[PDB]
């Protein structure tokens, strides 16, 4: 098995630029990795204080005085015990899938492979992180690995859900970078239509009161101004923390600020 | 156990414990504690005269003491209660009926993997709850509708007719043809299009050429069986047929769930073990029909106004006749005020809460006259839309379904003038011997009529339609959280997986009826006063009813 | 073909037997297999329908008798195999239940205080009923002619008159024949073996 | 949501100020807000709003010409708006009035911000203003 | 507490920060405490319970009343004119506030812990993002709100609100 | 010979300094600050303890390390924001 670590070009991910201009690994090598984790810093104050306290406890000697206790009680095991458990599990068990697990996995593969088509058609450029049959076999392997922990002789939907969630956290998150704006040929008319629609919406709707997506579609599209990409325009306006809020199961669109 | 001997000589337990030990600890039972041993000295000393050299008496006493501990579960250690069980023994040498509110009802979850009900410990018993313990947790909001879907899908999959089978929605993502049987919530997407949703996923629905099965109601927020063809050029399930899940009788439903004492009057259940009982049901069905037709409990017409004078006079005339033959139970239902009571900023007039209090003080005067009705009748109080706490927020509108009883502060001396009075929530469960009755008060027909799917294509038929929808859906709220909010942890109160034997379903917007369906009886009291006529109906546990009118 | 599913059920039984065989202490039965059993029930019902259909199709006289005999025998044999598998599984589970019922000094098991060895929901309803009548049978055995002998007593021979014991769980004063034991936790007793057999069996004492 | 929104915004700029501070009291905010001024699903009807505006304008004009009843009506309109027990009461009307008053207060603070001064506090009845000058004796004209 | 509250008043200057912070450290040297100790930070001793828009019938005045910070002689009397209020009205308004708060908690919306977004499904386990559904109004806030009402109902004699608390 | 330790020290001051340095970097700055810069303050404190041939780090050494780290960050800014950043960071280095 291969465990690899690397940095992007320019050092940081530089979320302002395209994903293809940030990852120098070709599609040939990136298809052989079951899980890819893109790691970023969020610079939050609470997390920074928690990490600072955790790191200072390590240096001042307060680490060991805690750790042994948990390793004693019920929550941690030593390296040698975990090594012996790993070797016992690998030499004793080799689980198998159930008929319902295959049905749940096939639909997830179809969904995650459909999404890539819409993303590639919208961005009019090929995806840097690929989704292939190896990505289905990876989820199968993760399901069986999860089953291996409990020495279970069969893998079921309980393990399938966790494997799917891990795959969504690892690879689908990396694929779905969702660029706010790249100023490329894709959405070229949108470069002005975004401001046009923002002005039309902010003149129609004062700082109070709300509207609906149904009305904001029907009436603003009867004039043939539809672009099929306005789904994320509302979210981008929401990102300003003032223009748009979504409430009531996403039905209600509320004007909250300038 | 006998008396008349010379006198109760006092002796130390040291000379008594060997016999008790040999009889109890060795053979059957154990743990005769020191305090319990001292307690067991008094009763054996009551007849102490010429004993400890006698024959059977002491052995039979110990045998009888063992009888309680085989009968009752009790425990191991014998404590100062030892006299408390001998009180029961001397006791050995109607009842068993209760009214269960929404809050005090036991909670049961359902595990789809195990096809079985799991107990949920009540937070009130163990949790401190001194400041906030009634408040639910967010995880219930995520499982509120999943629990409904699991219960309905189990029943659908155990039906006789089905064995096409129901297919999960996401299993349709690659198919371009064929037929599928989809079961799920009918609702509207955030885009405004009709859609069907199951725990697996969701799909849009086309009604342009749908032919529904007439005979029931198709309101958003309820499970629907649907049939059609899926088109992958877009994402649309073109419907060709629509129906509702079939209903199940309680006799066939109980066998699947075993003999769980859900509304357990036989006993109670905890996290350790559950309770079942079958043999007592036959004898108590015998007792139900053992010439007990004298039992007579009466439901008044709903929505009676205390502030109105004519209503009070009519109620006095009705209680005049009720005094002659006192009903076994008398259920006063409906809103007790003709106007919602709210904060009432204007203090020039008397406050509306004080007016609410005063209107419950005239009841004492009108009721104190009829002494027999006080003496041998139990009254059950049902709230309404315009009562105190709800109207402070909803302002007369209908909101949360679990509605708390009327506060005891503003009604205090009606508990004195009357002997047996119980305040109960809006949905409640009367457990009478081998019978379960459900009390529910809201306007169902208006909300059904207002919200229908309206497919692009004698008044008593509407009553049958309403009954069939309510009974087949197995739930008293076939509506989304938008139309009526629901307390998250109390939703089990509103789910009728076992069909109740007798149903009280009052609706002022629907005419009175008396219908029978798969193992139940549905009655509709309503509109206490109508056309200058005041009506109230009688029902007997032997499945006969009467309507009594008094202009 | 038809019976190939039932074999799986038998396989499960084998695994349970291992847990019964490799058991230093008492164990709990796994979950019931009502879904597999219902599948065999469905397939044997289909076999019954097939036998009926063969009956009519033969009695209208369209088919040779020698031909019909073969499928008749096949259906009969498949039903017999399914019955055998189900009965073997049921008998193994019944034997384990009987062993536990005997190894709790009679008593009503789940209704009264239990040694927490088994969860309520593992057993089937019919198994729960069976356990109840079996416990009642043990009870009215113990009151038979052999009152003096405790038929639910210990099965290890007595060879030590005086033993040292240690209390595991706290409790109050308990009277015994001609004396009293005070069960203060983390305290040691030197007393005769006969007095404390009951308390050791119920987990309030340690060692022997 | 619209009947559960009765909270008003406030400004609470804290510190120690070595300049002069003015404590003004703004009365007639609601009536001034009313007199001054399809897609939206949470708004009151504009026609009835204009009818109310005309009613308030005529009432104010007659109240100016020594009319006691008109003055009483003008004073009691604000009480009438928020009372549910009063008939013709609409929650949308109350929300509309509150939302326009909220905008009016911010506009008034911005108008004060036009000249050299800084807001310290705002409570619909008290406004505290920080002046550029240093002595109270020199702010009579300003 | 006296030294902390005395230093906090001086600290609101924004122009003499260093001078005041040196004196604060020197004063905290008398005690055995360090300048950045958590025990040496100032927090507001009082909570707040504001009932908005109360009407004076004889004054026609809109006033917002806070039942925690405001001193007596102001809770039960109007500001412009010293006319006493009616107590049961105050209790009813407090009850209205409590029930409205409980309702608002019961009708809230869900969100993803990482994708700050609204849940648009009636039956789902988590976000399409690997995450979890959390609440827009956490339980701790409403618990604290129910806590403060109990103290307010006991310092002043409000029998109706005390009964309302115990019927929950 | 010497190996000083960090038994008694002010954790809150260091945590606040690290959080402030992290905040004032993305907002206006081009000097990368991570968890890797939190440990440098402790290393410099141990170095200043070594200079004195002491086996325990005191408050003076930690304060001096914080001052060195803060002065190394402030003086690598633009002339426009340097005066504001120096004033904002001046409360920590009171001595
Ligand atoms: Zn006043
Ligand atoms: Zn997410």
């Amino acid at each position: 098995s291969v465990l690899a670590a690397a940095n992007p070009i320019y050092g940081r991910y530089d979320d302002l630029k395209s994903p293809g201009d940030n990852i120098d690994f070709q599609t040939t090598i990136l298809s052989r990795f079951d899980m890819i984790f893109i790691v970023k810093d969020d610079h939050n104050e609470e997390r920074d204080i928690s990490i600072a306290n955790h790191v200072i406890n390590i240096h001042t000697g307060n680490a060991n005085a805690m750790q042994n206790q948990q390793e004693e009680n019920g929550s941690e095991i030593s390296i040698e015990k975990m090594k012996r458990y790993i070797t016992y599990c690998r030499l004793k068990c080799a689980p198998r899938l159930s008929p319902q697990a295959a049905e749940k996995l096939s639909s997830n593969f179809v969904t995650i492979r459909k999404q890539l088509l819409i993303n590639e058609l919208e961005s009019t450029e090929r995806s840097s992180i690929p989704i292939t049959i190896r990505q289905l076999e990876a989820i199968i392997r993760i399901t069986e690995s999860l089953a291996k922990l409990e020495l279970s002789p069969i893998a079921q939907e309980r393990h399938v859900d966790e494997a799917i969630r891990l795959f969504q956290a690892s690879t689908m998150d990396a694929a779905s970078q969702d660029p706010i704006g790249g100023l490329n040929q894709a959405s070229g008319t949108s470069l002005s239509e975004i401001r046009r629609f923002e002005q039309e919406l902010k003149r129609r709707l004062p700082i109070g009161w709300s509207t609906s997506y149904q009305t904001l579609r029907r009436e603003f599209v009867d004039t043939h101004r539809f672009s099929q990409l306005a789904l994320d325009k509302a979210l981008y306006a929401l990102e300003k923390h003032e223009t748009i809020q979504l409430r009531h199961q996403g039905q209600n669109i509320y004007r909250s600020g300038v | 156990f006998g008396s008349g001997n010379v006198l109760p000589v006092k002796i130390q337990p040291p000379l008594l414990r060997p016999l008790a030990y040999r009889v109890l600890s060795r053979k059957y039972g154990l743990s005769i504690k020191s305090d319990g041993l001292s307690a067991l000295a008094e009763f054996v000393g009551t007849n102490i005269g010429a004993n400890w050299r006698q024959g059977p008496a002491t052995i039979k006493f110990l045998e009888q003491f063992a009888a309680v501990w085989k009968q009752q579960e009790r425990g191991l250690f014998i404590d100062q209660s030892g006299v408390k069980e001998v009180i029961q023994e001397m006791k050995e040498r109607r009842d068993y009926f209760k009214v269960i509110n929404a809050s005090q009802q036991q909670r049961f979850s359902y595990n789809p993997h195990k096809m079985q009900f799991i107990f949920v410990p009540n937070k009130k018993q163990n949790g401190l709850g001194g400041i906030a313990g009634f408040l639910p947790d967010i995880e219930d909001k995520v499982q509120m509708f999943l629990t409904r879907y699991y219960l309905t899908n189990d029943r659908v999959m155990r039906n006789e007719n089905f064995q096409m089978s129901i297919t999960p929605i996401k299993n349709l993502l690659g198919r371009d043809a064929q037929n599928f049987l989809l079961l799920g919530l009918l609702n509207k997407n955030f885009k405004g299009n009709w859609s069907l949703e199951d725990p697996s996923g969701s799909v849009e629905i086309d009604i342009s050429q749908t032919i529904p099965t007439q005979g029931h109601y198709y309101v958003p927020g309820c499970m629907v069986l649907v049939e059609g063809i899926y088109y992958s050029v877009g994402n649309k399930f073109h419907v060709t047929s629509m129906t509702l899940p079939p209903g199940e009788r309680r006799e066939i439903t109980l066998e699947t769930i075993g003999n769980l004492d859900l509304l357990g009057i036989h006993g109670i259940s905890n996290n350790n073990f559950i309770a079942r009982l079958d043999k007592d049901l036959k004898i108590r069905l015998h007792l139900l029909e053992k010439e007990l037709t004298d039992h007579k409990f009466v439901i008044l017409g709903a929505n009676l106004f205390l502030d109105d004078l004519k209503i009070m006079t009519a109620l006095s005339k009705i209680l005049q006749k009720l005094n002659d033959d006192p009903p076994t139970l008398l259920i006063w239902q409906g809103s007790f005020t003709s106007v919602p009571v709210f904060a009432s900023m204007s203090s020039r007039n008397i406050s509306s809460s004080t007016q609410f209090k005063n209107n419950f003080d005239a009841l004492a005067t009108l009721l104190s006259r009829f002494d027999n009705l006080t003496e041998n009748t139990t009254m059950i109080f049902i709230p309404g839309p315009n009562d105190l706490w709800g109207s402070m927020v909803s302002l007369g509108a209908s909101g949360t379904l679990p509605q708390d009883p009327i506060p005891s502060a503003f009604t205090k001396k009606i508990n004195k003038v009357c002997k047996n009075v119980v305040w109960s929530s809006n949905p409640t469960r009367i457990a009478y011997l081998s019978q379960e009755i459900v009390i529910f008060r809201d306007d169902l027909s208006g909300r059904f009529k207002r919200h229908r799917l309206e497919f692009p294509f004698q008044k008593v038929q509407e009553t049958r339609k309403l009954v069939k929808t309510i009974l087949d859906q197995g739930h008293l709220s076939p509506f989304l959280d938008s139309l009526r909010p629901i307390s998250w942890d109390l939703d089990h109160t509103l789910t009728l997986c076992p069909i109740p034997s007798t149903m009280v379903l009052c609706d002022t917007t629907s005419a009175q009826f008396d219908l029978t369906y798969n193992g139940c009886k549905v009655i509709n009291p309503g509109s206490f006063i109508h056309n200058r006529r005041a009506r109230y109906m009688e029902y007997v546990p032997s499945s006969k009813k009467t309507i009594q009118e008094e202009i | 073909m038809y019976g190939d599913l039932g074999n799986k059920l038998v396989l499960e039984a084998k695994r349970t037997k291992q847990l019964y065989a490799r058991s230093n202490q008492d164990v709990n039965l796994p979950m019931y297999h009502e879904d597999i059993i219902r599948n065999i029930l469905k397939e044997v019902s289909n076999l019954r329908k097939n036998t009926e259909y063969l009956k009519e199709q033969q009695q209208l006289g369209m088919l040779d008798d020698k031909v019909a005999k073969c499928q008749y025998f096949v259906t009969l044999l498949c039903m017999e195999r399914n019955k055998r598998c189900l009965l073997a599984y049921q008998r193994l589970r019944t034997d384990i239940l009987d062993s536990m019922a005997w190894n709790n000094n009679g008593l009503d098991l789940m209704s009264s205080i239990t040694f927490s060895q088994q969860d309520t929901n593992n057993l089937s309803h019919q198994e729960q009923e069976y356990l109840k009548e079996y416990c009642d049978l043990i009870t009215d055995l113990k009151s038979g002619d052999l009152v003096d002998i405790d038929l639910s007593g210990s099965l290890v021979p007595p060879s030590d008159v005086f033993i040292d014991v240690r209390v595991l769980k706290d409790a109050g004063e308990i009277q015994t024949e001609y004396g009293v034991f005070n069960l203060i936790k983390d305290s040691q007793f030197f007393v005769r073996q006969s007095d404390v057999e009951r308390l050791i069996q119920q987990g309030y004492l340690q060692k022997i | 949501w619209i009947m559960n929104d009765s909270e008003f915004p406030k400004i609470n700029n804290s510190g120690v100020y070595d300049n002069v501070v003015l404590d003004v009291g703004v009365d007639n905010l609601t009536v001034n807000t009313i007199l001054t001024s399809e897609f939206v699903h949470d708004a009151f009807s504009n026609d009835a709003l204009n009818v109310l505006r005309g009613m308030l304008k005529e009432w104010w004009d007659e109240a100016l010409k020594e009319n006691s009843t008109a003055d009483l009506l003008v004073n009691s309109l604000a009480s009438w708006v928020q009372n549910p027990n009063a008939k013709l009461f609409d929650g949308l009307l109350r929300y509309h009035v509150h939302n326009l008053t909220k905008k009016a207060l911010l506009q008034l603070v911005n108008e004060f911000s036009a000249l050299g001064s800084t807001i310290v506090y705002a409570d619909r009845n008290q406004i505290l203003i920080k002046t550029n000058k240093y002595s109270p004796e020199n702010c009579y004209a300003y | 507490e006296l030294v902390k509250s005395l230093c906090h008043v001086m600290l609101l200057s924004k122009s003499t920060i260093l001078e005041i912070r040196t004196l604060r450290k020197e004063l905290l040297k008398i005690f055995e405490l360090r300048e950045f100790a958590k025990v040496a930070e100032f927090k507001d001793p009082s909570l707040s319970l504001v009932v908005p828009d109360f009407l004076c019938e004889y004054c026609f005045f809109i006033s917002d009343i806070d039942f925690c910070k405001a001193a007596p002689e102001s809770i039960f009397s109007c500001v412009r004119c010293h006319k006493a209020f009616n107590q049961v009205l105050l209790q009813e308004h407090l009850i209205q506030k409590l029930r409205s708060d409980i309702e608002s908690y019961l009708i809230q919306d869900l969100r993803c812990s990482r994708c700050h977004k609204v849940k648009r499904d009636y039956m789902s386990a988590h976000c399409p993002c690997a995450g979890a559904w959390e609440g827009t109004l956490p339980r701790e806030s409403i618990v604290q709100k129910l806590n403060v009402f109990k103290q307010v109902a006991k310092y002043y004699g409000f029998d109706i609100l005390l009964s309302c608390i115990a019927d929950l | 010979k010497i190996y000083p330790k960090l038994h008694q020290m002010d954790m809150d001051k260091v945590s606040r300094v690290y959080a402030d340095l992290r905040r004032e970097s993305i907002s206006t700055g081009s000097f990368p600050i991570t968890v890797r810069h939190l440990e440098s303050i402790l290393r410099i404190a141990e170095s200043f303890a070594k200079m004195r041939l002491s086996e325990f780090v005191s408050s003076y050494d930690l304060d001096r390390a914080i001052k060195v780290v803060v002065d190394s960050f402030v003086d690598a800014q633009k002339v426009s924001v340097r005066r504001q950043l120096r004033r904002s960071f001046a409360i920590y280095t009171l001595g």
